[PDB]
């Protein structure tokens, strides 16, 4: 389980404390905490204190369990080696195993999304094999443009070389690689210096320091309208001075490029690739970019609605020439309405976003149950943001295991024994004490329509063979679609009948789905009944078995389901026509 | 009084008739016929055979087109299937109509919870009954006398069934309420399918003995309390 | 053009909105807290024109559909990785875009911007100025679930388990049975009768409405349907984002309490003073869950006790018998519950114990089933209700209505001769 | 596992039948209970 | 006393848990010979196909070329013909090697001409075309280890002591004889028919003398290999098969099944092109590696506990040197557990190395982990629909079968919470309650009766037919497939027979589908009722009520056949006998006319009728 | 039955107490997350 | 089509606001609840033909 | 069936008038059962 701003630890303190390593001192804990290979992580002091508290809790708890090894308020212990308690062990163990996976996967993904508590990814003893393996797994894996990666390849180098003063002695360990970078050797080995100089000229011009600006300028730097799109809230320097600067240190875009394979193949590009891992692992800092760039917003991410702020004639075009056009009261009326909407948007443009931030920051400043929170809903931009899906997968995956652990408390624990006797002393009866076999289920409500003679005939016999024509494939996916459309609406009503208005609204869903279905039916049935020009020939009798007369017309007058007064369970209303009409009136 | 036993009498009459319907729809065949096709199927939906007409007048109609051919095949097969389905529904609509106790316990949902998709004979439990061999088609159906007799030696479900097995006022408990067969087995006797009377009465009096000690513990205790507080 | 770049930001492994906060876009828990596009529609005013949820069962079913589709989404991402390989190996800009152009035309992602088709002008100008085509098509955000939501087999199940469904039916029928108890409580109090009597007392001033010369023309100018009477929504006071999000994001705070409490105690962790992780965190989370389950069933026992006055009042051994009690004027009570039940079902063997008397049996007040005794009865019942004819088992009780003359005579009697209505002659 | 082939052999009656799991709500087993399962059973039932 | 209270039900539960296992023993042995016949048959059928298509004569394993370059190794001709490693000699367990094949296949050429027509000018139409070229045929790498007859002889002894056990207990239990017969006949009906254009019988004098040591299935290395330009697939060997048992050392080779969907639909393993490479060994390397890189003694190769985290990166790079695969991510996750001296452990690093946390075969890694939950239901169902199968057949068809059961039987084999029992021993109170079951029987039945199955068939005369047949028997869609010649000209009843085999396989597949779909609930409801009798309406003491009521209902449905089936005596009014009137006068007084009340005061009905003591003049049965 | 409910109340209380921890802030650098 | 809502005049304050029509109530043949015109406090047209 | 027990009596007196065709005994049974079902048909609350 994760929220916007969660600490999921990448540690498995379990196995260290399983084998017996116990941490009490802070320096030993810190050496325990860090990875010694081609990945040297640093965690923010908030998560450092959080993680030391994690080790305190874990060490003291494994102490408690090892001290007990040598229940609910009213759920006891059965003897050991029972099948109940043993498979209860099993369910709890499987739950905790899968959830160690969930937590550590959450740790890894929070770490590699470039989250705040994980402020620095180092690569110290990183052999070129690891450089290329991390590149093709986080940049040549995460990227979409082989030209844009070659853009980043020298844009990031420009930024780091420009601010080689702003990184501590610790981050100085990219500088050797940044400075031994090869330029203008041969064609497909490395890109020239004209590219480096375009990217350095732009960084000197736009004061680019953090990856939140690196990406937005990578998205607006090759558009011709870079002028207004990158137009910073503090406007940048002029070309006529940044150009004498770049000339003292020694614009049009660099198109001449090596292959992108040159970057991860070249034995020379590798100090240029430490830079590329470095700008994505390090250099990436949380800082909102579109207070600085007010125009790259609408292109980078989607625009605002109210920031874009003859409607009658637009609508007359939409409604076409077949409806008589809006006369000279209603044209002005629609126009006044539209201008008023535009005005109210003009008013509630900026306040909307500001209050949206503060609404989503209340549940963040509260040490409180997370009601409004998300997986990634900062008030800033992280272009390395893992999707909601690559989080929700393991989210639900851990949620079900949480249910499974919840489940494993009846196996390992028992109520009192004469309490159990008293429970059994009231025998469960199908006559009175049993819950009804019809269940408000989506299968039950697909079955009622599948119980139909008419729907079943139009799906099996009626609608033509789905396996011959591809148009039959879509026409049958549409039959199943509307059948299921009614099915889920009936399912929802079934579930939420007692709810005074929710029942009525889901009954509206029912009436809309079933109206679509019965219109479908009254046309896709007279279609199958118009397929009788195959049999209206001089095979005048064809003695017994005709399909329409009456293998298909025998089934009689059809009952549409927008009208079929169906009750709560999915069977016709025991209540009368009046009562059911009132019960199922509009939410209006 | 005895509303429990009365509703139980009713539910057992209902289920007796429904199992009579089960084996009645077993001991028969059903036939669909939509264009030239004669699809004979079991009581469990298995296709027994697919024939044409003796004079085959639909032959100027099929000319072999294969499209109308498959159409009419599936159409007559569905015809035989809906035959079976409406027969399983009718064998239920008769039972509920002629049950005097399920009609005194007036409910609409009675006519609706059971349908040919849920009454005992079903088309996906077909194989384990049809492709069963004599002894097992005796023991499924709960005929252990005949099962022992055959042990002392397609879809052929019609082997084990005879007209005595379709009179519901004879078929035993495990088959009458199959939702509870593994729990009524312990009162299903082995030699004869009749009720295991020693089983039922012995179980009852074991539970009655137990409850008697339970009761006298409580008289002892509540009297101790009456003496203590009074 | 729009779907082209939409698919282009799909193909990326980046967040289609970078995860940064955006106002016009919602994080719908149904979609899994995905960036759903939902501007505020100020033709209504302030209301964020979004699916405002109404019950956590839509969250339950969105999670189930999501797990069911997740298989397809792994396939989508598998194909998307090679398509991005192609989009990378392409060096030409316009053809590099052309690929995703035709591939979105293939994955049919142009039909997922749900455009409005309502040729009524009022709702047309409602939608097409805030949520227009040039708004949705332009600003749309598509996740890696929407393309599988086109190409996928249809579901036939739900995310509800066995204990879940049993408990949910427990809640639904306990609430309906309680409400039933309540509307019969206002009956045994006589409050529905006071409601009806107030009806006719209020009827003592209501003038007969003037229904216009050409009564169809009257109603026509009423609905605004003749040419030149077209009507717009009355512009109501437009509230702020502050109230729009509080009325939409809390309905989604009524997501099922398992998901809710599990996420919520978990988000108490990292910011708590005793923040753990692992088993010692899973245990506390499921522990809060179990305690809430028990205490909530407890609180609903108590709301039953209050709503129907259940529970003994005073002491048990009051010097005047154990059951000593007081009845309050129009206040629900436990003796009253016991009494309206002992009054209806006194020695009931079944609901039709007194259905021996004919004019006791035929009564169709609390339903019609008991008089539909065979399948033909209910068959003609439903065919008749489909064709709309007055239900034939409905006519089993003869309800001689109220005579037009009685209603008119009563009206004249209340209104003291309809002096305003007679003809001046 | 590649490490815990023996450390994964849990005491579990190898069956598909769920009748190798019959026991009371005390999880005790006097018939077909393991030698130590019946031990646990005698101990806890004797103690109650 | 508790032993004796527990005996009556626990002795019977023991009888049951014994007899269920006996039946499993019977059926598990009688399922074998059908598997044996299918195996030899589908081997004959492969001897039949190899005489039509162009096979892979050369399947060649090589070590992976250094995917990197040198400081001056340009893009021009980094594929020179010297470093090519024309074959191999070995492949340690945790190693990566690139496998290639000989395939002059028409689709390979439709790939090659388009790959060599245009180069650096890659266009959208070229890519959209070339992906469909690479999509009509796939290559299946299989790494099989040899086996000497010394293991086959003990295996013979293993299956023969099973047969002796089963035939002793079948001799003892006469039920088990008919059970053996029905299981054989059931398997004979269910078997997915393979009447093919039969092949050339192995002539007794031209025999392939393979009695020394045959080839043997352990692990498939990849299932769906795509067409490449280099004609290659960089496969790594999973430490432990998808079975839990690690792969011990032993000689192996790669057989590449060439599947051409242009000639092979439905992926029958008889219609494909197979191969055989150089025989080579595989082994474990880590015990020898921790030794070579540390200089520790020969017997105490388990002495090494934690990895000093300064020589440990060189440890991994010397792993890569000596010939294995070492991922940085595996290394990094190991690097979250450190020693008191900061050192990564051996028991954690090696665990992740030999595990499927990160790097697996693309065969399992292609199958969704969502499907790695259902590979316990799809597997067993397919092991019924294909009798007595080994792991060989199962792995070969794993991908296609799981894919089809996801694409067209999705709800069938997806997990359903109402319909799964995620624990075996505690479900008997956990999952299925005493009131909640008779809605679960109905729920399962409604699920299966909503659902259907696809089933195909062919008489092998030129026409096949496939059906979507439901749990009702009525079909949804039938297809006659006359993809054979124009001279087919099937008869009327012959077409009906093609369709009849189609319908029959569709119905039988649906039966086995649904049987597995609803097995577990049936089984655990069985124990819940079979030993929860002490809580049911008809158990313990109230069984002498439920059975008595079943007898009264027997007698009463007897009387409906006499009285014509109208509502019989509601208050026992059609009975001639008062002693046989089981309904009595439940009133405080009988001679007092006031005290006959159901409530405290005499009630009246519509209009005021005295309703407590109904007289026969107000009562009508109308 | 009435003391188990007090135990459950104690459990939920020890869960929802959630005393606060102190949160530190780090000086921002336009280039690195200090 | 009106409510029992209270208006501060001595006539319309005598009618207490009635909690709405019961959601799932099975009402009689002659009496409705009074939410609409088609569902009035006393249905007027008979069920005769 | 439609409980039109006014049209029932209308056609019964129609037939007493037109003694052609003669009313079969089934028709007499029909009408009498109509009148008895109708005389059991119960009125409303304001009439009861």
């Amino acid at each position: 389980i994760t929220t916007r701003g969660q600490f999921n630890p990448v540690h498995d303190f379990t196995y260290a404390m399983e084998r017996g390593v116990r941490a009490r001192d802070e320096k030993t804990f810190e050496k325990l905490i860090t990875n010694p290979g081609p990945l040297r992580i640093a965690y923010s002091p908030d998560y450092l204190d959080w993680l030391y508290r994690c080790y305190k809790a874990k060490g003291k708890y494994m102490d408690a369990r090892a001290a007990a090894e040598k229940p609910p308020p009213g759920m006891f212990l059965r003897p050991p080696n029972s099948f109940r308690r043993l498979s209860g062990e099993m369910k709890r163990k499987h739950a905790q195993e899968t959830l160690d996976e969930v937590s550590k996967a959450q740790g890894m993904l929070d770490l590699f999304e470039r989250q705040p508590q994980f402020p620095a990814i180092h690569i110290d003893r990183c052999t070129r094999f690891h450089l290329v393996e991390l590149f093709k797994e986080m940049v040549l894996e995460r990227s979409l443009e082989a030209v844009a990666i070659w853009d980043k390849a020298l844009l990031y180098r420009a930024i780091l070389s420009e601010r080689k003063a702003s990184y501590p002695a610790s981050f100085r360990y990219i500088f050797k690689a940044v400075e031994d970078t090869v330029f203008a050797h041969s064609s497909v080995n490395c890109p020239s210096l004209e590219a480096y100089y375009y990217f350095l000229y732009l960084v000197k011009k736009y004061y680019i320091d953090n990856a939140v600006e690196a990406h937005v300028v990578l998205r607006c730097h090759r558009e011709p309208n870079a002028t207004d799109l990158l137009f910073s809230n503090p406007p940048p320097k002029d070309e006529v001075d940044v150009r004498n600067a770049i000339e003292a240190l020694q614009f049009a875009p660099p198109s001449s490029y090596p292959p992108i394979e040159a970057l991860w193949r070249c034995e020379e590009n590798v100090p240029l690739l430490e830079i590329l891992l470095f700008g994505e692992f390090n250099l990436i800092v949380s800082e909102n970019p579109f207070v600085k760039f007010p125009t790259a917003h609408a292109f980078l991410t989607r625009p605002y609605s109210t920031e874009s702020s003859s409607l009658a004639n637009v609508i007359a075009e939409k409604r076409g020439h077949l409806l008589p056009s809006f006369p000279m009261n209603v044209a002005s009326a629609i126009d006044g309405r539209a201008q008023e909407l535009r005005r109210l948007q003009q008013k509630h443009h900026r306040d909307d976003t500001v209050s949206f931030q503060t609404l989503l920051r209340s549940t963040h400043v509260d040490d409180n149950p997370s009601t409004f929170s998300s997986y990634s809903d900062w008030s800033y931009f992280n272009p390395r943001a893992v999707r909601a899906e690559e989080r929700d997968r393991l989210t639900r995956k851990g949620i079900d295991a949480l249910k499974e652990y919840d489940s494993a408390t009846e196996d390992i624990y028992r109520r009192s024994f004469e309490d159990a006797q008293a429970s059994n002393f009231q025998r469960v009866t199908e006559a009175w004490n049993t819950f009804p076999p019809y269940l408000p289920t989506l299968p039950h409500f697909v079955s009622i329509i599948k119980k139909d003679s008419h729907i079943s005939f139009l799906l099996h016999v009626g609608l033509p063979e789905r396996c011959s024509s591809a148009e039959a494939a879509a026409k049958h996916k549409e039959f199943e679609r509307r059948i299921y459309q009614l099915a889920r609406a009936l399912y929802h009503t079934a579930l939420e009948f007692h709810k005074e208005t929710v029942r009525r609204v889901n009954r509206q869903k029912v009436n809309v789905a079933a109206s679509l279905l019965d219109n479908f039916f009254e046309q896709e049935w007279v279609a199958m009944l118009r397929e009788s020009e195959s049999l209206e020939n001089s095979l005048e009798q064809g003695a017994w078995p005709d399909k329409k007369t009456d293998m298909a017309r025998r089934l009689g007058r059809y009952i549409p389901f927008a009208r079929r007064s169906l009750d709560e369970n999915g069977f016709p209303t025991d209540a009368r026509a009046d009562d059911y009409a009132r019960w199922m009136e509009a939410p209006a | 009084s005895f509303r429990y036993t009365n509703g139980l009498v009713g539910a057992l009459k209902h289920r007796m008739m429904l199992e009579s319907s089960h084996r009645e729809l077993v001991r028969r065949r059903f036939t669909g016929h939509c264009r030239g096709v004669e699809v004979v199927c079991s009581g469990y939906g298995t296709v027994l055979a697919v024939r044409l007409v003796d004079k085959t007048v639909w032959e100027p109609f099929y000319r072999l087109d294969f499209e109308r051919i498959a159409e009419s095949i599936k159409a007559a097969l569905w015809d035989a299937t809906r035959k079976i389905r409406s027969a399983k529904e009718a064998a239920l609509n008769r039972s509920l109509s002629h049950n005097q106790q399920l009609r005194a316990q007036a409910h609409l949902e009675h006519w609706y919870d059971e349908d040919a998709n849920t009454l005992q004979p079903l088309a996906f439990e077909a194989l384990k009954h049809e492709a069963a061999t004599p002894w097992m088609q005796f023991v499924q159906f709960g005929k252990y006398k005949h099962a022992a007799a055959v042990m002392h030696s397609e879809g052929p479900c019609v082997t084990a069934l005879d007209e005595k097995d379709v009179d519901p006022t004879s078929i035993p408990i495990g088959s009458v309420h199959p939702l509870f067969l593994p729990a009524l087995i312990q009162f299903e006797s082995r030699v004869d399918n009749s009720l295991n009377d020693d089983a039922i009465r012995q179980e009852q009096r074991r539970e009655m003995s137990r409850d008697e000690q339970l009761f006298w513990e409580r008289v002892e205790l509540i009297r101790k309390g009456q003496v203590a507080t009074i | 053009d729009w779907a082209t770049q939409m698919q282009r930001e799909l193909f990326g492994e980046t967040d289609p909105l970078g995860g940064q906060a955006h106002k016009d876009y919602y994080r719908d828990p149904a979609r899994g807290y995905s960036p759903q596009y939902a501007p505020r529609n100020f033709a209504e005013g302030g209301a964020i024109s979004y699916h405002h949820a109404q019950s956590p069962m839509e969250y339950a079913e969105a999670t189930h559909r999501r797990s069911w589709l997740d298989h397809d989404v792994a396939r989508m991402e598998a194909a998307f990785q090679e398509q991005r390989a192609l989009l990378r190996g392409m060096e030409s800009a316009t053809e590099r875009d052309e690929l995703a152009r035709r591939y979105a035309a293939e994955h049919h992602v142009a039909d997922i911007v749900v455009e409005n088709q309502s040729l009524l002008p009022s709702t047309q100008v409602h939608h097409s100025t805030s949520t227009s085509g040039s708004a949705l098509r332009q600003q749309a955000v598509v996740d890696r679930f929407q393309i599988a939501d086109q190409q996928s087999p249809l579901a036939t199940s739900d995310g509800m388990g066995r204990e879940e469904l049993a408990h949910t039916y427990r809640m639904r029928s306990e609430t309906v049975h309680n409400d039933w108890i309540e509307e019969n409580l206002r009956i045994v109090h006589g409050l529905r009768e006071k409601e009806k009597y107030d009806f006719t007392v209020l009827q003592r001033a209501t003038r007969i409405p003037f229904q216009g010369y050409d009564m169809d023309r009257f109603l026509a100018q009423q609905k605004g349907t003749p040419y030149g009477a077209q009507s717009l929504p009355p512009n109501t006071a437009s509230s702020t984002m502050e109230e729009a999000q509080r009325t939409l994001r809390d309905p989604t705070a009524t997501v099922p309490s398992f998901e809710a409490i599990s996420q919520k105690a978990f988000a108490r962790n990292t910011v708590r003073d005793h923040p753990t992780t692992g088993e010692e965190l899973t245990q506390e989370v499921v522990d809060t869950i179990r305690t809430s389950r028990e205490a909530s069933e407890w609180q609903r026992e108590q709301e039953r006790a209050q709503r129907f006055g259940l529970g003994r009042q005073g002491a048990l051994v009051q010097d005047g018998g154990p059951d000593k009690r007081t009845l309050k004027k129009h206040v629900n009570d436990e003796r009253i519950m016991d009494a309206m039940f002992f009054r209806s079902d006194a020695y009931r063997k079944t609901q039709t114990d007194e259905h021996w008397n004919p004019y006791m049996r035929q009564d169709t007040t609390h339903g019609v089933a008991h008089l539909l005794n065979n399948k033909f009865d209910i068959a003609r019942r439903e065919d008749r209700l489909s064709k709309g004819e007055q239900d034939l088992t409905e006519r089993s009780v003869m309800h001689f209505g109220v005579p037009i003359q009685q209603t008119i005579d009563e009206f004249v009697f209340r209104h003291r001769n309809a002096r305003g209505e007679r003809p001046l002659d | 596992s590649s490490a815990s082939l023996s450390l994964s052999s849990l005491p579990s009656p190898s069956s598909t039948s769920p009748f190798a799991t019959v026991e009371d709500y005390m999880g005790t087993n006097m018939v077909f209970g393991s030698p130590e399962h019946v031990k646990d059973s005698a101990a806890v039932w004797a103690s109650y | 006393m508790v032993y004796a209270v527990q005996r009556p039900l626990l002795f019977s539960a023991a009888n049951l848990a014994k007899a269920e296992d006996l039946i499993r023993g019977v059926v598990k042995n009688v399922a074998r010979p059908f598997g044996e016949r299918r195996r030899a048959k589908l081997k004959q059928l492969r001897a039949n196909h190899r005489r039509l298509a162009t096979p892979v004569q050369g399947v060649v394993v090589s070590a992976v070329v250094s995917d990197l370059l040198e400081s001056g190794a340009d893009v021009s001709e980094a594929k020179k013909a010297e470093k090519m490693q024309e074959s191999v000699t070995f492949w340690p367990l945790g190693a990566r090697r690139v496998v290639s094949y000989d395939w002059p296949t028409p689709h390979f050429d439709a790939l090659k001409r388009r790959v060599a027509a245009a180069g650096s000018a890659v266009t959208a139409q070229s890519t959209k075309e070339i992906q469909e070229i690479k999509r009509n045929a796939f290559v299946e790498v299989s790494l099989w280890r040899r086996v000497t007859a010394e293991e086959t002889k003990q295996r013979r002894d293993a299956v023969e002591e099973e047969t002796r056990r089963v035939a002793d207990v079948v001799r003892t239990i006469p039920p088990l004889a008919q059970v053996q017969q029905y299981a054989t006949s059931l398997y004979q009906r269910i078997e997915d028919a393979a009447p093919f254009p039969a092949a050339t019988d192995n002539n007794a004098k031209s025999e392939q003398e393979d009695d020394e040591s045959s080839w043997e299935f352990v692990v498939m290395l990849d299932d769906r290999v795509v067409l490449n330009a280099n004609q290659a697939a960089e496969l790594y060997l999973p430490y432990t098969d998808a079975s839990g048992v690690p792969i011990p050392q032993g000689e192996c080779r790669v057989r590449v099944r060439g599947f051409d969907v242009d000639v092979n639909p439905t992926l029958n393993p008889a219609f494909c092109s197979e191969a055989f490479s150089t025989p080579f060994q595989v082994f474990d390397a880590i015990p020898q590696l921790v030794q070579q890189f540390f200089g520790t003694a020969k017997p105490s190769v388990a002495e090494v506990s934690d990895i000093p985290s300064s020589k440990f990166i060189q440890f991994c790079a010397f792993l890569r040197e000596a010939g294995l695969d070492v991922p940085v991510q595996c290394e990094f996750e190991a690097g979250q557990v450190l020693n008191a001296e900061g050192d990564v452990f051996m028991e954690y690093f090696l665990n992740l190395l030999r595990s499927d946390r990160f790097h697996r075969s693309c065969a399992q890694a292609g199958l969704t982990e969502m499907q790695r939950v259902i590979e316990s239901s799809c597997r067993a169902h397919w092991e019924v629909h294909h009798p007595g199968a080994n792991e060989a057949e199962w792995a070969e068809a794993r991908r296609r079968v799981l894919d089809r059961a996801m694409e067209k039987e999705r709800e069938w084999w997806f997990p359903n919470e109402m319909l799964d029992v995620t624990n075996m021993s505690p479900g008997s109170n956990h999952g299925l309650r005493l009131p909640m079951y008779p809605a679960t029987v109905r729920y399962g039945r409604e699920l299966c009766t909503l659902l259907a199955a696809e089933g195909q068939f062919d008489n092998n005369s030129g026409l096949s037919a496939t059906c979507a047949v439901n749990g009702t028997g009525a079909a949804e869609s039938i297809t006659f497939s006359t993809g054979d010649h124009i001279s087919s000209t099937f008869s009327m009843e012959e077409a009906l027979a093609v369709a009849k085999g189609a319908l029959r396989n569709a119905h039988d597949r649906q039966n086995t589908l649904a049987a597995f779909r609803l097995g577990p609930l049936s089984k655990h409801s069985q124990v819940l009722l079979f030993c929860g009798i002490n809580a049911t309406e008809f158990g313990g003491k109230y069984a002498r009520t439920y059975t008595y009521a079943f007898e009264k209902a027997k007698k009463e449905l007897a009387e409906t056949f006499v009285s014509g089936r109208v509502v019989p005596g509601v208050d026992e009014d059609e009975l001639l006998r008062v002693s046989d009137k089981e309904g009595v006068d439940r009133f405080a007084s009988s001679t007092h006319p006031e005290q006959r009340k159901t409530q405290f005061v005499p009630r009246v009905g519509p209009g005021g009728a005295p309703i407590e003591d109904p007289t026969a003049d107000q009562k009508t049965q109308w | 039955r009435k003391e188990v409910v007090e135990r459950d109340a104690a459990l939920m209380k020890k869960n929802l107490s959630t005393g606060r921890r102190l949160r530190r802030k780090v000086e921002s650098s336009r280039t690195h997350r200090n | 089509a009106s409510v029992s809502q209270p208006l501060s005049v001595n006539f319309q304050s005598s009618v207490t606001v009635a909690a709405p029509a019961a959601d799932l109530f099975r009402t009689k043949v002659h009496e409705g609840t009074g939410t609409s015109g088609k569902d009035p406090y006393l249905r007027t047209l008979p069920n005769q033909e | 069936e439609c409980r039109q027990f006014d049209r029932c009596d209308a056609i019964w007196q129609e037939l007493v008038d037109r003694r052609w065709p003669r009313a079969s005994t089934l028709t007499a049974e029909l009408y009498l059962r109509s009148i008895v079902d109708h005389s059991y048909t119960p009125t409303s609350g304001p009439l009861q």
